């Protein structure tokens, strides 16, 4: 049960002829997944790590000089040699400078002048790589069970928590009571690792692209380095002075956390200081339901009475949840649960923690359900002393359905044709759809790489106007869509 | 400098919310007003020049839009 | 942050070098190319809108211009 | 004899009706000013002070936060309040939580969430300003003594140090054995103060524009506070943090002293470490010459030989100098030099050290003039031994109008409209084109301010091409006229 | 009479109102300058030195390469590093390997190798600058005075040598018997050696363009460097080797001493060991004749038998130089000697060695004379003993017209406009002349710099039949001329 | 290497012969006619698009001849 209470809740309902349903778990989310006589289990993905990392690239954010010094050549007469220009850890730099009598040459014209320095590094931005390999996930699963402190517990009780490797494809996870789950996932088809790079950086980290990451203008070790004394494109990290064409100085030009930090906008922030945490991105897994038992199956009705210990508490995906306790005989029994319309005729409430069960005698079972929009009922026990409840749900079923079309339109947008595969069982429409989905796709992010939110909104606009003023309905049509997409992910964009 | 190429549009977003993504998202508008504000003859002129160059009121709002938009940028 | 608002057109400037006059002189040029290399989708999109929204070639070839230079800046 | 060797020397023929010129001073620049009856003399702005200055801010670079606290109420319950929330050395900000059963609250809704953490800066920048009349010029006037060691000197005794104030405006220095000379200087209309800031890194200065610092992205303080503990802009320098809906929590930004080193591209470098000294700027100048005579013009012509002691050398301005000795009696007399052609019959070249005299005949005397571009010889003393010096110059009339002419639009892209006083003597068509100059160079920098190089070149190109396909002829040529005058202008600026 | 039998001789003949005409005197070849009234005079420039030369640039012509090692990266991890790759005394390259499971890496593709080696140079070109006021000409002038082995007596022992210096611009030699020679030579506007580079490779050198020699692509150093092991490009010198994507490795070139004298190919030789002192050039002269008496105009004639010791020879330029020995008394006297026609009615001849006298009445006396084309006789002594010698010119007035215009015209290809100045005295028509010469000279040393003989040679024919065939009578005249100059520039060069 | 880029058009010949010039006067000509004996069908070639790219007698011949003269000496 340890969805209830997450905003970004999903209900993944029914299995496919072989009983299974393919999930996407992304972090900060978790799926509830029910079938027709199946445990209603809720998956979340908690952890994401990387082992054993190389690291690729060493960048320079704080630098000092020391051992500044300079040399001039009269003019006509080439230019100064330094002896200090053999190392390459010093920082080096060619001008010109007025010369003549005054200054100690024969001639009247522009000299050469060198200066240097030699470039000793502080702080470092050590970035690291890891293989698909090595990127082990941690699931947990939990059964609803109605325990009486499972309601929204995040702890990790009363729940199985199964690590996905790429070593072994199958998971099994032995849910006491329920039976066993299977989790076939793809560690290897979701951040797209050996293309991303794990950026260290003063006790902080960022999961950052790996092209942009080279393309970081400081000062860098090739990441086999071993001396750190070698640094290429110090230039970056220095100024060279002439003011007035008499003298050529050098400082080093500041630390650069900032900078970093103001570079790192719209990278995800993750945990490198012991382990390499990730908690971003999502995990396809297809799950087997077919050796999953309900607990309480074979057992008894409760035909004792019943008693409301937690009022009923609305959800922010209209469901509902209450804790009721059993005082009566045959403790291990199945509590009677229904919801019904204002005449008692339909039953037109849908259960979340299907087959609850009374365990103990006294142990507060909370129980989740979804009511009807408007009046629906709710019927608790049997009928000698049976709970009589009434609740009314606020919205609608138009209502319902604008939600469920913009929450996929917001999976698609945080994902790819990933979106496709969510709670998809089998399917060909679905394959269709996930395949063109990866050619637009494929299209858009290459138009659209690099550009930023406002940037997509002015040309979602351009390509809607465009499309408003074209003579030919079909392109017309096509360019507002197009237009109204973009316009879309924009909108959505750089969360 | 390094800030002068932040990580925005590198498509690895996901649910979870960036670096410094509320801080960065109005940011260069801001900029770009705040720029706007402190030195309007180049708006003026970049608008007297979008009229001239443009032949459609859509061509002409675009490019001042753009020149507005670059102006501050390139500096 | 502070980096992008580099005191560039502010007038004041006198016949001494400024600080990191070099530098800036050509970072933007190179950050645009290095953002045109890496970015070759976005500069085929702008040639395209480009070449539909203006009619003249001059028109045509200052949105395209314009499209690429505040693209990478928008950040 | 000191400007010779600096490639920024100007030179200024003629005073007039009055016995003054008009001259603007910079800083890494020398003017050398020439009349009919008066010595030649050097003229360098070497030094401007700031005194007693103010600061108005104390911008916060690298700061750290200490004391987090934290407070969420519950869903629906409105906002939660810390008591740090009223303190203003504290950092705060609201977020929204997932909230439920499980988190001890009993709604299922979104808690607002509120983190306070305390704000201590570590490293500061302070702008300190400089009211205009605690200015002081430091202009050093040597005459062309010929003095051996004169040539391109910049530490000797030869020259003359006047101070220039706003308040004492107008200095004469007396220059022993050429008269006085009297400088009626406006520092009032140099770099113009109390638009301007002094900014002070660690270790560094900048000139700044006082708009420019008042409008800074971080936080600061109003520069007259002891304690601090109140600083503004805190949320610039911080950033919250919220994934997801669990959690929320502030860190701090990183040190921006590179990121301040980047934003200060373009301002001109000073040195505030011993006292507030400006190495850049301009000064205007009237020179009166009224009471300035040439040395020795009562003395005989030498009558006996010379011996060149430093050879003929060439000034990258296509003036020559050299240093001879005197072997002959009557020491205290003018030397006779001259520049003619082979036969002696035509006067090819003047003399820029005008009235060479011999003060003590064991001291060389090093003399400049300013050969014809063709060849020249130099003639020192009279029959017997008179030494004859052939030369040659390799530029031409043509090409110096061109470089002259350069110079001139330089100068004019630097002193936008001062450079319409650098050599005036009065006039009509020098105050018309001041006036002129100064309407446009207004109207140009109302809409010029606060742009780059490279979009002046856009602009500028822009401007060009509207011009040379325009239906009016007149309005063709001046709108081409002003698109070159701006692609010059972008050509030259951020120097 | 040191000029009798150079093939490179020039008759000067006459002087302007002021008695000096002006020469060109160059190393191969040598002027006889004949005035009335004075002695006839052979100038020779014998050598031109170049002192306290600096040098330039230093470049490596033959290498070793030494201690080369090789790291290697795994694919997609980085670079490969190396210690030696911090000193720049190693020239390293980085290239692209195949690596897998065989070469010991975990995974396929291309990984990142690195090679280095020290570069050590064996043999080094060094160019060397010299300033224009270090050079030093010497010139022999060798009055005729008829002496017995003064006939092209390269000793010198007859002639008077004069160092020329741009130290003084007037250089007089006392020649014993015929008074003083003043000259005012020019040795700044002659060989601009503020363009040229003394390059020396090993016991040889070159005079060449500085440009070309900065233009040189191999490892250099600069002339300041005292320490010879920190080459600027080194890769030039050497060759990195990947052939099948595997083992890549490095090598040394080889010694580019052929590579260089092909390149030193049109540059003009010169001596570097014994004071770099260069026999290549010429020298503008404006000789004076103002103090140049006959010598031996004080004796009476030659009263005796006179017979010939050295019969009557043809010299390359159509003079006949004779020796005979004096028989008879008197023996400080004149020799009678004319060239006439049979009947001796009329005089033809035109004596060179003017003014033969015999000194010691033993010692042979050599003669020059200009006889006319066809037959002549030479008339030597009184008439008891008279010799009357025939001789036979064999050659024609037109012909030596269209030999001078020849030789004109050869001087002016290799002279440029300085021809102008050779032999010429003060005139309207050759100033013109050679203002025009230099403007055109000047467009066309421009457009025809850096192209071969044969290029030249295309050029002159494209624009001779572009003009030929142009409708325009004026621009086909104009470009047909200058086809034909560029024809002949292109036959006559290359030399 | 050196051995190419010569000093021949440098303007500073005299009256003195050179270090090879008369060796190479004529080595250029000399292995330009080795190499159009030794590759007959390049020249071939040349003179088919000489005479495609025609118009004129003259064009023909020099752009036949720029073509044998530049083949031999590139790379
Ligand atoms: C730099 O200077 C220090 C003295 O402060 C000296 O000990 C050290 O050897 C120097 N290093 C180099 C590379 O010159
Ligand atoms: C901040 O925390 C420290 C403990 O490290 C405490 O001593 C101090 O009083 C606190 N200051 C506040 C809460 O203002
Ligand atoms: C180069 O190799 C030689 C011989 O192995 C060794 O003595 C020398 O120290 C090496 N030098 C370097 C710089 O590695």
């Amino acid at each position: 049960m340890r969805c209830i209470g997450i905003s970004n809740r999903d209900f993944v309902e029914g299995v496919s002829g072989g009983s299974w349903v393919d999930i996407v778990l992304e972090h900060g989310s978790c799926v509830t997944t029910m079938a027709k006589n199946k445990p209603t289990l809720d998956f979340e993905l908690i952890k994401t790590e990387a082992k054993h990392p190389a690291t690729l690239r060493k960048y320079c954010i704080e630098a000092k000089l020391t051992n500044t010094t300079t040399a001039s050549r009269c003019p006509t007469q080439g230019e100064p040699s330094l002896n200090e220009e053999q190392d390459k850890r010093f920082v080096c730099k060619h001008s010109m400078v007025d010369r003549g009598w005054g200054n100690g040459c024969g001639l009247f014209g522009k000299g050469g002048i060198v200066t240097c320095a030699m470039f000793t590094c502080k702080k470092n931005m050590e970035g690291k790589i890891v293989q698909p390999e090595n990127l082990e996930y941690t699931i947990v699963i939990t059964p609803h069970s109605g325990e009486e402190n499972a309601v929204g517990q995040d702890t990790g009780k009363h729940g199985k928590e199964i690590k996905v490797t790429p070593q072994s494809s199958i998971t099994e996870a032995e849910l006491t009571g329920y039976g066993t789950v299977t989790m076939e996932c793809s560690p290897r088809t979701g951040l797209d690792f050996n293309e991303m790079v794990l950026l260290q950086m003063e006790n902080k980290a960022w999961l950052v692209h790996r092209q942009w990451f080279l393309d970081l203008p400081l000062p860098w070790l090739p990441g086999a380095d071993t001396q750190g004394s070698n640094w290429i494109q110090k230039e970056t990290l220095v100024t060279f002075k002439n003011p007035h064409a008499k003298k050529q100085d050098v400082v080093v030009l500041g630390s650069q956390e900032g900078a970093m930090h103001t570079a790192l906008t719209g990278a995800t922030e993750i945990q490198m200081s012991s382990g390499n945490l990730l908690f971003t991105g999502h995990l396809k897994c297809r799950l087997r339901m077919d050796k999953l038992q309900l607990k309480g199956m074979s057992y008894s009705m409760c035909t004792g009475k019943f008693k409301v210990v937690k009022e009923i508490a609305e959800t922010q995906h209209g469901t509902i949840v209450i804790r009721v306790q059993y005082e009566g005989d045959g403790s291990p029994c199945k509590i009677p649960f229904e919801i019904m319309d204002l005449e008692k005729r339909h039953v037109l409430g849908r259960l979340i923690t299907v087959n609850p069960i009374v365990t103990e005698k006294d142990s507060p079972v909370n129980i989740e359900a979804e009511p009807p929009f408007g009046d629906s009922y709710i019927i608790i026990g049997v009928e000698p002393g049976q709970l009589k409840l009434s609740w009314f749900k606020k919205g609608s079923s138009i209502g319902q359905m604008f939600e469920t079309t913009m929450r996929g339109a917001k999976r698609m947008a945080i994902l790819g044709d990933t979106a496709w595969d969510f709670g998809s069982l089998g399917g060909v429409f679905t394959s269709i759809g996930k395949a063109l989905h990866q050619v637009f796709g494929a299209i858009y992010g290459a138009a659209f790489s690099g550009v930023s939110w406002t940037m997509k909104i002015l040309i979602g606009v351009v390509i809607t106007w465009i499309g408003m003023n074209s003579r030919s309905t079909s392109l017309s049509v096509s360019l507002v869509l197009v237009g109204v997409v973009t316009l879309y992910l924009g909108v959505m964009v750089q969360a | 400098s390094v800030a002068l190429v932040p990580h925005v549009g590198m498509g690895l977003e996901t649910r979870t919310e960036t670096w410094m993504s509320s801080e960065g998202a109005w940011k260069h508008a801001q900029r770009i007003e705040t720029w706007v504000l402190r030195h309007p003859g180049f708006t003026i002129m970049a608008a007297i020049l979008a009229y001239t160059i443009g032949t459609t009121y859509f061509q002409r709002v675009l490019i001042f839009i753009l020149l507005t938009a670059v102006a501050p940028s390139m500096t």
